[PDB]
């Protein structure tokens, strides 16, 4: 689960709290990224 | 005989002076461009050089 703010950091060569401390992607990644809003299910 | 020496020296001088050329990179110093660009763009800059 991530928040829409900085949700786009999940991608090669990005910077930020998530991409630098939580989940980091390699430069030569191959595969697909999927996201969707989960307000009705998830909303500390 | 002097021309062979002159031509060889001139070719080497040109070859060395070719390290001062940008070729379109932000800078011609590999360490300078590496020290301030993140990897996925420094790769592109180094490739031209």
């Amino acid at each position: 689960v991530i928040r829409g703010d900085e949700v786009r950091q999940i991608a090669p060569g990005q910077t930020g709290k998530i991409a630098d401390y939580n989940y980091k992607l390699p430069d030569d990644f191959t595969g697909c990224v999927i996201a969707w809003n989960s307000n009705n299910l998830d909303s500390y | 005989l002097q021309d062979v020496v002159n031509q060889n020296a001139q070719a080497l001088n040109t070859l060395v002076k070719q390290l001062s050329s940008n070729f379109g990179a932000i800078s011609s110093v590999l360490n300078d461009i590496l020290s301030r660009l993140d990897p996925p763009e420094a790769e592109v800059q180094i490739d031209r050089l």
